[PDB]
RNA sequence: GUUUGACCUCAAAUCAGGUAGGAGUACCCGCUGAACUUAAGCAUAUCAAUAAGCGGAGGAAAAGAAACCAACCGGGAUUGCCUUAGUAACGGCGAGUGAAGCGGCAAAAGCUCAAAUUUGAAAUCUGGUACCUUCGGUGCCCGAGUUGUAAUUUGGAGAGGG
RNA sequence: GUUCUUUGUAAAGUGCCUUCGAAGAGUCGAGUUGUUUGGGAAUGCAGCUCUAAGUGGGUGGUUCCAUCUAAAGCUAA
RNA sequence: AUGGUGAA
């Protein structure tokens, strides 16, 4: 028997919505260690001989995400269900519901790791966005709130 | 003793160390003016009174300026980077001395520093240059 | 008519001599209520509100060698401080207890507090001992035989 | 960040959420060995506030001990014998059964070069810290030795054998007192 | 220490034992035993004997009423 | 019963100023 | 204690958030039912026996009163 | 049964220890500038003795900073408090006199 | 896609680099623990928070920067010595047991985490390899690491800016 | 002492003004069974049961006041 | 008594 705050997970986001979430999220990769290093050597070769705006990426640290929700800066928050200590993330759907930040439980922790240059991530969030994907993001917010939140209003109940 | 009996018996020898004279006559090491003016025949406290300098700052338990002037003798006797200087050249030639315009500027003053920061660095720039 | 309850309570810090006195008198009193611990004064009225106890004995503990016992009543009790250096009991008393209101009031307390109600929860029919109460050198002396 | 939420979540131990985690894990830890290595600490907030950094050289052994000398120190002593190259830093409670208690004792490799460098943890490399648990120099050992500050700890502050030898051996000066 | 509030305490606190039986009271008021007449107050000789008699003779007052 | 979270939050839980490091390029 | 321990809006938020998300412990699950049936008197008795001192049991039963009253109404 | 045969030996030990500390800490006076403190308990309150360390308050009123105070050889205590006014005055005068006496060498 | 690919976990090897055992043991730190003997026989007091046994260290160890002592015109990490003192206190008040704060002195030294975001860029480290001025430095590759490694902070506050 | 190199809008410190400002839980504590002591306010520890709080909590002094901040760690003489 | 060595 599962106490309602556990198994608020497993009632995860479905097939098509999850695919569309990654269609958005895979656009916003953090610049990998190799890519970042080569860019700075390009900067070294250029600026030593002879401007840029703030670049948007996903935010992916548990401490960073728990900061961003309640900041409030997070817009979408993805949460993996499979976590070795489950108690690490059990409060997080409740925190998002309380602060009114739209969240989604995604399926697979390594699935979050792929979009983020890590092995696993447990939580991923998209704070800010480029102007072109703004309408698409807000549409996905409504899509997730209709599919995830409104269908499973009774997820806080039932063992 | 068991082990000591062998060491006296063996043809290996003992690691003979004569280091009892050095435990008393310690050379001063940390000041050259003192290194010249320090009578080793005298003690620690007697050497301090001979110099002038205090050996103890508290009221001591029990009972009891040629050099100090030379210490007062030795008591009698930072730029900006290339990018920083060249960046300040860009600001000065653009605005002049309008620090309000200079910090509300976006293209040249990228890191949004205050009026006080920019003007201080310009004062240092105006010393090395015009 | 005489239906009362006793409530032996103690502050942080009680052993050997004082815990001999606490445990044996808790055994000797069939209507006694043995409680864990307390730390301070105003709370003691609400302790009586829980068990409907008609009496209270509070062992306060101060300067490392002494003793400070506090005796009081539930609703509007006038407390008296002390400084001392399971059958039905028989309660003996003194002439000099009745000499002043100072000792007459504490006599009344020692009758129904340290004695017994006849309708106690652990009340035994057979008798065993007496209770000696008397005054000498401005202080009380109690021995049980 | 999350460590405040975890800190407060670990307070309500018999509450529905944490109660369920206990009954699953108590079964799971019985399946495994008596002394075995967990890859990550189950209560990571507690691991941190007892001095664990999630870098190479830190090891979290999970240990099982019988119920009814102290059990925390026995837990540390058991892992000390098995993992002899490591140095015991601290231990903490994770889960318990009617018959057994579980502790997640945290260890440091003094031989690993990631610890021999950084000055925040290179103190453990010093040979004065070989088997800290076998001398009661851990948190629980210092607790059982009665070593604190106060009137309570007068007869056992700076070694209970040391104060005994001081009090029960005659001292005489050259010019007698 | 005033005796006004002491007498006010005798009003409210004190229960009337004379209206009830000795069964309900169970308290022998061993009167006329002043006990300031006891010899050797610091040696504890007559203090033992006079109190022991004060306790045992009190039983016989209650014995008829029992 | 999701009792406390039904009353949805308004200001963030802190009041910390946000530094100049989160504006001018890093 | 100049730095005694001020309210701190964040800490109050976290404590009350965890207070509901965790649920209720078995003694508290018994205790809240014991309030509604047997009154606040017997509730304080069981809480004093379960916990250490009475001073703990007061604030505990008071916290239960706040939880019950805020749950049913709002 | 311990006997202190080494009373003469350990005085020579302690003296040579001070001699080494003098040789290594050449111009400096072996010990730190300690405050002047009123002793506790009714019995000893008439006595005024050497305290442990000054305070942030006494150091701040003297005209120097806490971290800098330790580098110039002033013992600084942080748990001690300035309840008495006369002690506070005496220590401030002690520091100001000390600051007139000191000759802090340059780092070049 | 009835393929394939991420991870997590369990493996493996005469692979690469390491490390632990044993001796010594006066001192130190833990663990375990008698009896002859003392008050009258012996359950405590008493031999004894001993000896033996067991485990673990070092040039010392342990202790240590207060969840301290105090009741004062307050002291101010710890350790040791002198004294407090054979005092308080306990002990079929008896064999007797036996401190501590203060005071004088010896020596004096303080600090590091966990704690709210680097989020305009994991700023960190291991290892392999190539060179170099080799108790190491640098380039390159690899791995660890966001289930948090660096910088900044530890209440003496501190941080954000001006 | 003698030099060779010091850089980057780099690293701090100090005073004023302005806006914030989180500090350790199967732990504290409670009952009991043993051990520890000469320990009278079971001191200290362990075992077992239950197990907190944040204008908090621990310790002391005659109705308040004083005093520190546990449950993490390092450190010469 | 503690610890050990031997043993129809």
């Amino acid at each position: 028997k599962v106490p309602p705050t556990i198994a608020q997970f497993q009632y995860t986001l479905d097939r098509n919505t999850a695919a569309e979430t990654f269609k958005l999220f895979n656009k916003y990769r953090p610049e990998t260690a190799a890519e970042k290093k080569e860019r700075l050597t390009k900067e070294a070769a250029a600026v030593a001989e002879g401007a840029s705006p703030k670049p948007y990426a996903v935010k992916y640290g548990l401490n960073h995400v728990v900061a961003l929700i309640e900041n409030k800066k997070a817009k979408l928050v993805l949460i993996a269900n499979d976590v070795d200590p489950i108690e690490l993330v059990v409060f997080l759907p409740a925190l998002c519901k309380k602060m009114g930040v739209p969240y989604a439980i995604v399926k697979g922790k390594a699935r979050l790791g792929t979009l983020v240059n890590q092995k696993t991530s447990a939580v991923a969030a998209l704070t800010e966005v480029r102007a072109e994907d703004e309408a698409a993001l807000a549409k996905l917010v409504s899509t997730i709130d209709a599919n995830f939140a409104d269908k499973y209003d009774e997820v806080k109940k039932h063992w | 003793s068991v082990r000591k009996r062998k060491m006296n018996r063996s043809s290996v020898g003992k690691a003979t160390r004569r280091n009892k004279d050095k435990q008393r006559k310690i050379n001063i090491q940390s000041n050259p003016i003192i290194a010249a003016n320090w009578d080793y025949s005298l003690t620690m406290a007697q050497n301090y009174k001979k110099l002038g300098l205090r050996a103890k700052l508290q009221t001591p338990a029990g009972g009891k300026e040629t050099e100090v002037v030379k210490k007062l003798e030795e008591l009698a006797s930072r730029s900006q980077s290339e990018r920083e200087e060249e960046w300040l050249e860009k600001l000065y030639k653009k605005h002049g001395d309008d620090y309000k315009k200079m910090f509300f500027d976006k293209k040249l003053n990228i890191y949004q520093q205050s009026e006080g920061d920019l003007k201080r660095r310009l004062l240092r720039w105006k010393k090395r240059n015009g | 008519m005489n239906k009362q309850r006793t409530l032996l309570i103690s502050s942080r810090g009680v052993n050997y001599r004082h815990r001999h006195l606490i445990q044996d008198l808790s055994g000797l009193l069939p209507h006694s209520r043995k409680e864990p611990k307390l730390d301070t004064l105003q709370q003691l009225n609400e302790i009586a509100e829980l068990y409907n106890c008609n009496n209270v004995l509070f062992f306060e503990a101060r300067k490392h060698q002494d003793l400070y016992l506090w005796l009081s009543k539930p609703p509007n009790g006038p407390t008296i401080k002390f400084y001392i250096q399971g059958s039905r009991p028989v309660l003996s008393f003194d002439q000099r207890f009745e000499s002043s209101p100072h000792y007459q009031l504490i006599k009344e307390l020692l009758v129904h507090n340290f004695g017994v109600p006849p309708n106690a929860r652990k009340s035994k029919p057979f008798i065993d001992h007496v209770m000696s109460f008397s005054i000498v050198d401005d202080k009380i002396w109690v021995r049980t035989y | 960040g999350a460590y405040k939420y975890l800190e407060e979540l670990q307070r309500k131990k018999q509450s529905d959420v944490l109660r369920f985690l206990q009954r699953v894990r108590v079964w799971e830890y019985r399946q495994k060995n008596v002394i075995h290595r967990a890859a990550r600490p189950t209560r990571p907030d507690k691991a941190r506030r007892l001095g664990y950094k999630a870098k190479q050289g830190f090891v979290i052994y999970r240990v099982r001990v019988r119920r009814g000398r102290s059990l925390r120190a026995t837990a540390e002593e058991r892992v000390g014998r098995r993992a002899a190259n490591l140095r015991v830093l601290n231990s903490y409670w994770v889960n318990q059964d009617s018959t057994y208690k579980y502790f997640e004792v945290i260890l440091v490799d003094p031989q690993h070069k990631a610890i021999r460098r950084d000055a925040r943890y290179n103190w453990i490399c010093d040979p004065v810290h070989k088997h800290r648990e076998a001398r009661g120099l851990t948190a629980t050992g210092k607790k059982s030795r009665g070593i604190n500050k106060g009137h309570k700890f007068n007869n056992t502050k700076a070694g209970r054998r040391k104060t005994w030898k001081r009090q029960n051996t005659l001292s005489l000066w050259r010019y007698r007192k | 220490n005033n005796t006004k509030a002491m007498k006010h305490a005798l009003e409210r606190v004190q229960l009337p034992w004379k209206k009830h039986s000795f069964q309900e009271h169970q308290s022998v008021t061993s009167e006329t035993n002043t006990d300031e007449h006891i010899k050797d107050i610091y040696d504890d000789t007559e203090r033992e004997l006079a109190f022991y008699k004060q306790s045992l003779d009190a039983v016989l007052v209650a014995r008829d009423e029992l | 019963i999701d009792w406390f979270t039904r009353h949805e939050e308004v200001m963030p839980l802190t009041a910390v100023p946000e530094p100049k490091r989160r504006f001018v390029p890093s | 204690s100049y730095k005694k321990g001020a309210a701190s809006n964040r800490t109050k938020f976290v404590r009350s958030l965890v207070r509901e998300i965790a649920g209720l412990s078995p003694y508290e699950r018994r205790l809240i039912d014991l309030i509604r049936n047997s009154g606040e008197k017997r509730a304080r008795k069981v809480a004093k026996k379960r916990l250490g001192s009475f001073t703990r049991a007061k604030a505990k039963v008071e916290e239960m009163n706040n939880i019950i009253a805020a749950s049913r109404r709002h | 049964v311990k006997v202190h045969f080494d009373q003469a030996g350990k005085k020579v030990s302690r003296r040579n220890a001070r001699a080494t500390r003098a040789a290594k800490i050449a111009p400096r006076p072996l010990d730190l500038l300690r405050p002047v403190v009123r002793a506790p308990t009714v019995k000893y309150n008439r006595k005024v003795r050497a305290g442990r360390g000054f305070t942030l308050a006494e150091v701040k009123a003297a005209g120097l900073t806490a971290a800098y105070a330790r580098t110039i050889g002033i013992a600084v205590d942080h748990r001690r408090q300035n309840r008495n006014q006369e002690i506070f005055d005496a220590n401030v005068q002690r520091l100001k006199e000390y600051q007139s006496k000191i000759i802090v060498f340059p780092r070049n």
